[PDB]
């Protein structure tokens, strides 16, 4: 699965495979939710642009995509 | 032909079905456009494994029907001309090959079919066996024995090509209304009227975003014209 | 000499015509981009072996190229052009490329143009178009269609060439309303692309958007059969033969 | 060839002599593939074994043959005075090639 | 079955000679044909052999070089030529069809159906 800040926005892109683990086929993440990649984690925490799951959410910002 | 070293023929733009003076036809019809054909003579036991779905030799090593093609074949006994006091021999076959054929994969190599460790460098031997055979078809031959003559068929089904069978026919044409239509790659009913718009040339037609033909490039003179579904709705 | 590469592998093979489509396919096409191969001209300019369809552009704008040569199934045939009795044909090889001057054949009529070519598995397949300028970065829409009935090249004639080939593929097309395929978009070359193309629209929303199954291919494969081989008797079953 | 057997075994009927037609291990050992042969001199021959001991066709009475190794071994099964006459031998061969034995008189006894 | 084949093409000594068997009722093709050599008691030679149903050939290497066998199927007919000989080349020559493989039909139809019919290269005087 996919998250994009729109077509027309950018060609920036982020993907996550959907709660399953890393190890197996850059930004890459976990979650207690499956393996993220080209999102940014942020340590900052923001009001939901995007879900994500399990209480996290994605959004564009520092100008690009975040998690 | 012989089947091994079988020969294709391609042919266009003009039935003998119209008698059925010659005995055998496995067919999948009974007009349109173009073909590809092919023709052998057969011991008559070997065609058996001519059809879609078929094992042995002849699917292995000599020819292959593709198990979903479309086509026909007509086969006659060919004794009377061919199965003649001691000879024959001319009428060849392949025994054996490292592999199995592809459909109308064709392959007259005739290096010695080596079988295991074997390297049997070009001359025969015991597990060094020589790829051919041929039939030696003769007089005193049963009916599986006996040659057939056999022609096969298969169709050219795309329709922007213009071709067709010998017999066939066409009317004039009108611009309005609904009515009855027929192309060599084209048929139906419909309402036509003029077009808004011509077409890439190789479109022999527009269709609808449902897939529904919407325009077809008229041989009268390649014309496009644009056609509803003949007036209906409810009441 | 290699280089990049980008757009307009694209092509018409269809009978069918439609307007404003927005259609998408699943044929041969271009992975289009950052593989081609590009040449100086020099004193080599080699034959090279055919590769699941074949790809071409090149530049001498004196006409210098004469064209091409093709070997074929694993005879071929052949094809040489001027303004007059521009013919195909098939033979034996005889020749050389060098500018100053059998079972089938027929017959018909900053530059630079594009040529790509394939067999039909019972047809054949043509395709060109031609613009002067240097790649094809940008999109614009391409090879209007030759055909004919159904391995190697060849080529006869400082000047400029480029190389490639093509791959099966799925792209979603998009139109001029006069039914021409004025833009298309992959759906193989980037995940990304393979979420637009799976959507069937040219733009989406942000947002989050199921993109495909998976699966974790299998490293390889066993097969534990039994231990044992002990000659089954049918060399007895079917041969007392007192039956 | 050096392939060889001896000359005039012989005896009085029934007595089966027999015939080491004998050879190398790249021959009549090397090959599952050994042939036999016996005549009446000047006749087309007569062949009673074409591999080891497998006799032709109508090929049954009073023959014996077989092999052991590099020897073909071959008991005429007792004879019976049917021979103004004399025994061959032979193999497929290496690279498919074929040999030729020596052969041997044959002679009968009272 | 037939099977026959040429006499005593005779010469005098140093040159070449030719020979044509013939066999037939056998369907001639079904396997490859053997040549063969005897003299009056000496031992009996093999030479090498065609296929009819190819041109392929095996040969005993010590006869490669002075031996011409060739086959035909306009008349089911099998050839050889004996060539620029050794002096005193002289025995009685053959035609066999054996070998090893069965090829359909009769399925161990072999060698003695045609180890067959003889004729002289010689040299003689009146
Ligand atoms: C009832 O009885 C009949 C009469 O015996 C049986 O007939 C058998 O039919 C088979 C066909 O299904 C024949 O099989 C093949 O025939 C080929 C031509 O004769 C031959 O090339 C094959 O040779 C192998 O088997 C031979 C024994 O039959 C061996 O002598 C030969 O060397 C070949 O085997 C090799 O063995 C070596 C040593 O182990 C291995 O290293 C090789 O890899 C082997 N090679 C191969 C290719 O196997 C084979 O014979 C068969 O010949 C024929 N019988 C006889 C005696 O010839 C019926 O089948 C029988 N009924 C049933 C159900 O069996
Ligand atoms: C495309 O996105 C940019 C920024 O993401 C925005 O400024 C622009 O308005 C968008 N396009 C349209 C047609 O709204
Ligand atoms: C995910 O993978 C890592 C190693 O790639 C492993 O240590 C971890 O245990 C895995 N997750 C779970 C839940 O087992
Ligand atoms: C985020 O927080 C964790 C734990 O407090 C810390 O280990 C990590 O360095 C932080 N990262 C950033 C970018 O602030
Ligand atoms: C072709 O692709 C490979 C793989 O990414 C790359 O290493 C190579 O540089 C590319 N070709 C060119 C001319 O860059
Ligand atoms: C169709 O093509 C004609 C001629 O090329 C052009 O004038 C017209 O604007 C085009 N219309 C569309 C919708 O592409």
């Amino acid at each position: 699965s996919v998250i994009t800040p729109g077509t027309n926005t950018s060609n920036q892109v982020a993907v996550l495979y959907q709660d399953v683990n890393c190890t197996e086929v850059s930004n890459v993440f976990q979650t207690r939710a499956g393996c993220l990649i080209g999102a940014e984690h942020v340590n900052n925490s923001y009001e939901c642009d995007i879900p994500i799951g399990a209480g996290i959410c994605a959004s564009y910002q520092t100008q690009s995509i975040i998690a | 032909a012989s089947v091994y070293a079988w020969n294709r023929k391609r042919i266009s733009n003009c039935v003998l079905y119209n008698s059925a003076s010659f005995s055998t036809f496995k067919c999948y019809g009974v007009c349109f456009t173009n073909v590809y054909a092919d023709s052998f003579v057969i011991r008559g036991d070997e065609v058996r494994q001519i059809a879609p779905g078929q094992t042995g030799k002849i699917a292995d090593y000599n020819y292959k029907l593709p198990d979903d093609f479309t086509g026909c074949v007509i086969a006659w006994n060919s004794n009377n001309l061919d199965s003649k006091v001691g000879g024959n021999y001319n009428y060849l076959y392949r025994l054996f090959r490292k592999s199995n054929l592809k459909p109308f994969e064709r392959d007259i190599s005739t290096e010695i079919y080596q079988a295991g460790s074997t390297p049997c460098n070009g001359v025969e031997g015991f597990n060094c066996y020589f790829p051919l055979q041929s039939y030696g078809f003769q007089p005193t031959n049963g009916v599986g024995y006996q040659p057939y003559r056999v022609v096969v068929l298969s169709f050219e089904l795309l329709h922007a090509p213009a071709t067709v069978c010998g017999p066939k026919k066409s009317t004039n044409l009108v611009k309005n209304k609904c009515v009855n239509f027929n192309f060599n790659g084209l048929t139906g009913t419909g309402v036509l009227t003029e077009s808004n718009k011509k077409f890439l040339p190789f479109q022999q037609f527009g269709r609808d975003i449902a897939d529904t033909t919407d325009a077809v490039r008229d041989p009268q003179t390649l014309e496009i014209l644009d056609i509803t579904p003949c007036s209906f709705g409810g009441v | 000499a290699y280089t990049n590469s980008f757009t307009r592998g694209v092509y018409y093979p269809d009978k069918v015509f439609r307007s404003s489509v927005l259609h998408s396919t699943q044929d041969l096409f271009l992975p289009f981009f950052s593989n081609v191969t590009w040449f100086h001209a020099i004193h080599d300019n080699p034959v090279l072996p055919f590769n699941d369809g074949v790809y071409f552009a090149s530049t001498e704008k004196s006409n210098i190229i004469r064209g091409w040569i093709f070997g074929t199934t694993l005879q071929s045939l052949l094809i040489v052009n001027n303004a007059t009795n521009v013919v195909i044909k098939v033979c034996e090889f005889q020749f050389c490329n060098d500018p100053f001057l059998c079972t089938f054949e027929y017959v018909s009529q900053k530059n630079l143009r594009e040529f790509v070519f394939k067999n039909i598995d019972g047809y054949f397949k043509i395709y060109s178009k031609h613009t002067p300028i240097d790649l094809p970065q940008g999109f614009s829409a391409l090879e209007p269609l030759v055909d004919l009935p159904i391995t190697r090249f060849q080529t006869l004639l400082a000047a400029a060439y480029y190389v490639g080939y093509l791959q099966p593929r799925t792209f979603l097309l998009k139109y001029n309303e006069n039914g021409t395929i004025t833009d298309a978009v992959d759906c193989a070359l980037d995940p990304l692309s393979e979420t637009k193309c799976t959507l069937k629209s040219f733009t989406v929303e942000k947002g989050i958007y199921q993109t495909s199954n998976f699966r974790v291919q299998p490293t390889e494969s066993i097969v534990r059969f039994p231990n044992i081989t002990n000659l089954c008797p049918f060399g007895e079953v079917f041969n007392a033969t007192r039956f | 060839s050096a392939l060889t057997q001896p000359a005039s075994v012989s005896g009085s009927p029934g007595q089966s002599i027999t015939i080491s037609c004998t050879g190398t291990s790249s021959d009549v050992g090397g090959y599952n593939f050994v042939s036999w042969y016996q005549q009446h001199p000047g006749k087309a021959p007569k062949l009673m074994i074409y591999d080891v001991s497998k006799r032709p066709s109508g090929v049954s009475n009073r023959f014996s043959g077989s092999k052991s190794g590099n020897t073909a071994s071959l008991t005429i099964s007792g004879l019976q005075a049917e021979d103004e006459a004399d025994c061959y031998c032979s193999s497929y061969t290496s690279s498919s090639t074929f040999v030729f034995g020596t052969g041997t008189k044959v002679t009968v006894l009272g | 079955v037939q099977l026959v084949q040429s006499g005593a093409e005779v010469k005098k000594p140093g040159a070449s000679v030719r020979v044509s068997c013939k066999a037939s009722g056998y369907t001639f093709t079904g396997y490859y044909m053997h040549w063969v050599r005897q003299a009056p008691g000496q031992g009996l030679e093999w030479m090498g052999w065609i296929n009819p149903i190819s041109d392929g050939t095996n040969y005993a290497q010590k006869f490669q070089g002075w031996v011409t066998m060739t086959r035909d199927t306009s008349i089911s007919t099998v050839y050889m030529e004996l060539s620029r000989l050794r002096s005193d080349d002289t025995a009685v020559y053959y035609c066999a069809r054996g070998g090893s493989r069965c090829s359909g039909g009769n399925c161990y139809g072999w060698a003695y159906d045609a180890f067959d019919i003889w004729g002289q290269g010689t040299m003689i005087t009146v």
